[PDB]
C-alpha cells in the first residue's frame, strides 16, 4: 500500500 | 464536514438501529437477507406465470386481420348509405368515427352534416334514445 | 524564511506570542503591538542564531553582538529573552560545547529516576542550570525504550526506530551535534496474502482507499452524530469501524432489495398486461368467427345483413389496433426487464481476500497506535495530528541507542540502582532502590526534589514497583488508571546476505484471520546490512510473548519463504525478540488515547506533587516531586523527541522552582 498512518 | 465521505451512508436513524443491543447489528442485516430471499422467489413465480401467459399468446392476432381497401369518401349518400348510418347511429351513438368507419366511403364531418339534415326524417332523436336504453 | 523559519523549527509561531511567553513577558503582551513585535524578531533572531549553528553555547554576549538597533537598542529586554530561551530548552540543549565551563559550587540537588532520554535530557539541563544531578536506573545501560541491538556488525533498533520528519523535531537539532547518520524511508509497502503471491495492485487501491474512507467516517460518526457515549460507556475507534462496515455492508443490500423489488414491479406490470392482451386476443377470435360467418351469407343480401358484416369488420379492426398497441407497450416493459436484470448493484460490501486486506491496513493503524483499535478513544486517538513534523521519515543506519549514550556523557548515572520508594516532605525526599544484582543491598538519597521518569506502565503496576510517600493524591492515579499503556514487539532476522527487494525499505504479511492481523503483518530493511525487522501489533503482540522465539522465528521464515521461495530464504545467523509487556522497567511499549482519557491525562500526569506541611500552621511547602516521558507531554506523547521535550520542560520547572525563575 502507500504507506500512511505513521503521522 | 456536515457531509459522510461520498458513498458511505451513516444516517442518526440507522446508526442507533445498529446499536440499540449486541447482536441488533447482524439481525437487521438477517431480516433484510431472509427478504432478498422472498423477493427474489416472487420474481421467479411471475417469470413463470408471465411465459405461461406469452405461450397462450403464441400466434399473435396475424391469422384474424383483416387486409384494408382505401376508401375515396363521396358527396352522394345512396339510399344504400343512408340506411347503413341509421343502423350504426342505433349501435355506436354520437361515435361520429366508427360511423364514418362502418359506412366506409364517408369523412366524419359529413357524419354530423346528416346527423343534422335528416335529423327530421330519420327520427335520429327516437333512435339515440334507444342507444341510451342499451 | 530565515528567522521565520527558526520559529517553526522551535514549535513556536513566527507571528504572535505563546502562552509560555505572556506569563513570562506579560509587561510585554498586555503592552503595545510595536513592543511585541521587537521581543518576537529578539526571541526568533536569538533561535536562528542557536540552530544556524547548535554545536557552540549561545550566550547573552553573543546574541546581543549579533543583533542591530531598533532591536540591539533594550540590552534588558534581550537578556530576558535570552535567558527564558534558555531555561525552558529553546537553546543550549543536548551537547554544545560550554564557553564558560560550569562552575563547581553546585546549588540545590535533584534526584532524577530512570535514564530515560526525558531523564537525560533534563539531566543534561539542571547539571548545565549548575544544580547537582543524580540519575537512578535499574537496567545495566542508558536509553530505556531506546534499545539497539549490535553483534558483530549487525546493529537494529528493539525500540525507537524512527526520526518522524526533520520539520520542527528537537531531534534534528541533536542530530548535528551528535552526527548519528539518518538514513530516508520509502513508505511504498507492497501486501502480500496469506498464499504468499503479492495482493494484485488494483486491489491494493481499492481496499486502502476505503479504509481511507472507512476512518474519515468514524470522524464524521464522533464529531457529526456525537456517537462518543453507548451504555454509559465510551465508544472505541474499533466499536465505530465495526458500526460503520455494518451500515455499509445494511447500505448494500437496502440497495438490492430496491433493485429486485424494481424489477418485481415491472414484471407484474407485465402480467398485467399479457393477462389483458391474452382476453383480447381471445375475444378477437369470437369476433372473427362471426365476420366470417356474417361475411359467408352470400348476397344479394339485404341491408341489416350488410350492416353486420360492415359492422363487425369495423368492430374486429378495432380490437385488432387496441392488441397492437397493447403489444407495443409490451415490447418496451421487455426491454426495461432485459435493461434491470443486466444493471444489477454490487452483490458484497467486501470479499473476504478484501476484509483481510482491510484488516492488514487496521494492523498498520493497530501498530502506530501500539494497541487494538478496541481501546483508542474514537474522539482523541488523533489528537496530536495537528503537531506531526514535516519532511520524511528516517531511520538512523547507527543505531538510535547512539543519542542517549551521547547525552549520558558527564551525567553521575548510577546503574542497576532500581528505586523502590521515593519519599517527599515538607523538607526534601529520600528516594530508596536496590542493587538489581543483589537485592538485599539498598541505598538512600537524599534530596530537595525528585524528577520521576518512570513509564506509565511502571506507574500502572499493582502490587505497585515504586511505592510513593506518601501516595500520589486519586487526581494522579486516576489519570494514570484512565491513560493507556500499549504494546508493539520487533523480531530482528539477521541474514548473510540479501534476499528482498533492496530498493523497497518495507513490504506486509495480509493474516487469513481477523484475529491475528497482528502477527508478523510488516518487514523492514535497515538494509545497511542484510536484516529484516518483523513487526507484531495489536491483540497479537501481547500473546506472542509466550511463544519462543524459536517458534516465531518459524512463522517468520515461514511467511517469508511463502514470497521469495523456499531455496531463497536460508537460515538466520543471529535473531532477537522484543518482549516489551513483559519488561519490568517497560511494562509495554508507549502511551495511547484510551477511551474514556482525553489529551487532559497527559497534563494531570505532568503536573507536579506538592507535599503536605510538616508542623500545622505553616508556609504552604515547595513542589518537591516532578514528572518527565513520553506519557507527561500533550502534544508529542509516545515518542522521543516528546521524551526529550518533557524533559527540557521538567529542567526549567525545577529550576524556576530552586534557583528561582529566568
Ligand atoms: C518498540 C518501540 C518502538 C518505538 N518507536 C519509536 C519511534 O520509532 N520513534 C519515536 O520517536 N518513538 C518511538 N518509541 C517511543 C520511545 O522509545 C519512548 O517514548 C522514549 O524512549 C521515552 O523515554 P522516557 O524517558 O519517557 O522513558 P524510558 O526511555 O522508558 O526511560 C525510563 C527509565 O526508567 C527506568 N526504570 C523503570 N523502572 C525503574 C525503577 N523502578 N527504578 C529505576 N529505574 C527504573 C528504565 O530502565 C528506563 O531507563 C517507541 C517505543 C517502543 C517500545
Amino acid at each position: 500500500a502507500r504507506x500512511m498512518q505513521e503521522a | 464536514k456536515r457531509k459522510p465521505p461520498k458513498g458511505m451512508f451513516l444516517s442518526q436513524e440507522d446508526v442507533e438501529a445498529v446499536s440499540a443491543n449486541a447482536t441488533a447489528a447482524t439481525t437487521v442485516l438477517r431480516q433484510l437477507d431472509m427478504e432478498l430471499v422472498s423477493v427474489k422467489r416472487q420474481i421467479q413465480n411471475i417469470k413463470q406465470t408471465n411465459s405461461a401467459l406469452k405461450e397462450k399468446l403464441d400466434g399473435g392476432i396475424e391469422p384474424y386481420r383483416l387486409p384494408e381497401v382505401i376508401q375515396k369518401c363521396n358527396a352522394r349518400w345512396t339510399t344504400e348509405e343512408q340506411l347503413l348510418a341509421v343502423q350504426a347511429i342505433r349501435k355506436y351513438g354520437r361515435d361520429f368515427q366508427a360511423i364514418s368507419d362502418v359506412i366506409g366511403n364517408k369523412s366524419v364531418v359529413q357524419v354530423k352534416n346528416f346527423f343534422v339534415n335528416y335529423r327530421r326524417r330519420f327520427n335520429i332523436d327516437e333512435v339515440l334514445q334507444e342507444w341510451e336504453a342499451e | 524564511s530565515g528567522v521565520e523559519g527558526a520559529a517553526f523549527q522551535s514549535r513556536l509561531p513566527h507571528d504572535r506570542m505563546t502562552s509560555q511567553e505572556a506569563a513570562c513577558f506579560p509587561d510585554i503582551i498586555s503592552g503595545p503591538q510595536q513592543t511585541q513585535k521587537v521581543f518576537l524578531f529578539i526571541r526568533n533572531r536569538t533561535l536562528q542564531l542557536w540552530l544556524d549553528n547548535p554545536k557552540i553555547q549561545l550566550t547573552f554576549e553573543a546574541t546581543l553582538q549579533q543583533l542591530e538597533a531598533p532591536y540591539n537598542s533594550d540590552t534588558v529586554l534581550v537578556h530576558r529573552v535570552h535567558s527564558y530561551l534558555e531555561r525552558h530548552g529553546l537553546i543550549n540543549f543536548g551537547i554544545y560545547k560550554r564557553i564558560k565551563p560550569l562552575p563547581t559550587k553546585k546549588t540545590g540537588k535533584v534526584i532524577i529516576i530512570g535514564s530515560g532520554v526525558s531523564g537525560l535530557a533534563a539531566a543534561r539541563q539542571l547539571q548545565s542550570f549548575g544544580m547537582d544531578v543524580t540519575l537512578l536506573e535499574a537496567r545495566d545501560r542508558v536509553g530505556g525504550r531506546v534499545a539497539t541491538f549490535r553483534k558483530g556488525n549487525y546493529v537494529a533498533d528493539l525500540g525507537a526506530m524512527v526520526v518522524t520528519g526533520l520539520g520542527g523535531n528537537p531531534m534534528a537539532v541533536v542530530s548535528k551535534q551528535v552526527n548519528m547518520e539518518l538514513a530516508k524511508i520509502k513508505q511504498k509497502c507492497p501486501l502480500y496474502e496469506a498464499n504468499g503471491q503479492a495482493v494484485p495492485k488494483e486491489k491494493d487501491e481499492m481496499v486502502e482507499q476505503e479504509f481511507n474512507r472507512l476512518l474519515e467516517a468514524t470522524s464524521y460518526l464522533s464529531h457529526q452524530l456525537d456517537f462518543n457515549v453507548l451504555n454509559n460507556k465510551p465508544v472505541s475507534l474499533g466499536q465505530a469501524l465495526e458500526v460503520v462496515i455494518q451500515l455499509q455492508e445494511k447500505h448494500v443490500k437496502d440497495e438490492q432489495i430496491e433493485h429486485w423489488k424494481k424489477i418485481v414491479k415491472t414484471q407484474e406490470e407485465l402480467k398485467e398486461l399479457l393477462n389483458k392482451m391474452v382476453n383480447l386476443k381471445e375475444k378477437i377470435k369470437e369476433l372473427h368467427q362471426q365476420y366470417k360467418e356474417a361475411s359467408e351469407v352470400k348476397p344479394p343480401r339485404d341491408i341489416t345483413a350488410e350492416f353486420l358484416v360492415k359492422s363487425k369488420h369495423r368492430d374486429l379492426t378495432a380490437l385488432c389496433k387496441e392488441y397492437d398497441e397493447l403489444a407495443e407497450t409490451q415490447g418496451k416493459l421487455e426491454e426495461k426487464l432485459q435493461e434491470l436484470e443486466a444493471n444489477p448493484p454490487s452483490d458484497v460490501y467486501l470479499s473476504s481476500r478484501d476484509r483481510q486486506i482491510l484488516d492488514w491496513h487496521f494492523a498498520n493503524l493497530e501498530f502506530a497506535n501500539a494497541t487494538p483499535l478496541s481501546t483508542l478513544s474514537l474522539k482523541h486517538w488523533d489528537q496530536d495530528d495537528d503537531f506531526e513534523f514535516t519532511g520524511s521519515h528516517l531511520t538512523v543506519r547507527n543505531g538510535y541507542s547512539c543519542v542517549p549514550v551521547a547525552l549520558a556523557e558527564g551525567l553521575d548515572i548510577k546503574l542497576n540502582t532500581a528505586v523502590r520508594q521515593v519519599r517527599y516532605t515538607a523538607s526534601g525526599c529520600e528516594v530508596i532502590a536496590v542493587n538489581t544484582r543483589s537485592t538485599s543491598q539498598t541505598f538512600i538519597y537524599k534530596c530537595d526534589a525528585v524528577l520521576c521518569t518512570l513509564p506509565l506502565g511502571v506507574l500502572k503496576q499493582q502490587p505497585p514497583a515504586v511505592q510513593f510517600v506518601p501516595p500520589l493524591p486519586e487526581w494522579k492515579t486516576s489519570a494514570v488508571q484512565r491513560m493507556g499503556f500499549g504494546n508493539l514487539n520487533k523480531v530482528v532476522l539477521c541474514f548473510d546476505r540479501v534476499f528482498w527487494d533492496p530498493s523497497v525499505n518495507l513490504f506486509g504479511h495480509v493474516g487469513s484471520t481477523t484475529a491475528s492481523r497482528g502477527e508478523l503483518f510488516l518487514f523492514w530493511n535497515l538494509y545497511k546490512a542484510p536484516i529484516l525487522l518483523a513487526l507484531v501489533a495489536g491483540e497479537a503482540a501481547g500473546i506472542m510473548e509466550n511463544i519462543s522465539d524459536d517458534v516465531i522465528v518459524g512463522r517468520c521464515l515461514a511467511i517469508l519463504k511463502g514470497i521469495f521461495g523456499s531455496s531463497a530464504v536460508p537460515q538466520p545467523k543471529e535473531t532477537v525478540v522484543s518482549r516489551w509487556r513483559a519488561d519490568p522497567w517497560a511494562r509495554g511499549s508507549y502511551s495511547y488515547v484510551a477511551a474514556g482519557s482525553s489529551g487532559n491525562d497527559y497534563d494531570l500526569m505532568a503536573q507536579p506533587i506538592t507535599p503536605g506541611p510538616s508542623i500545622p500552621g505553616a508556609p504552604q511547602p515547595i513542589p518537591r516531586l516532578f514528572f518527565a516521558g513520553e506519557h507527561t507531554i500533550r502534544n508529542y506523547p509516545a515518542t522521543v523527541h516528546g521524551a526529550l521535550l518533557s524533559g527540557l520542560r521538567e529542567a526549567g520547572r525545577i529550576a524556576d522552582q530552586f534557583l528561582g525563575a529566568m
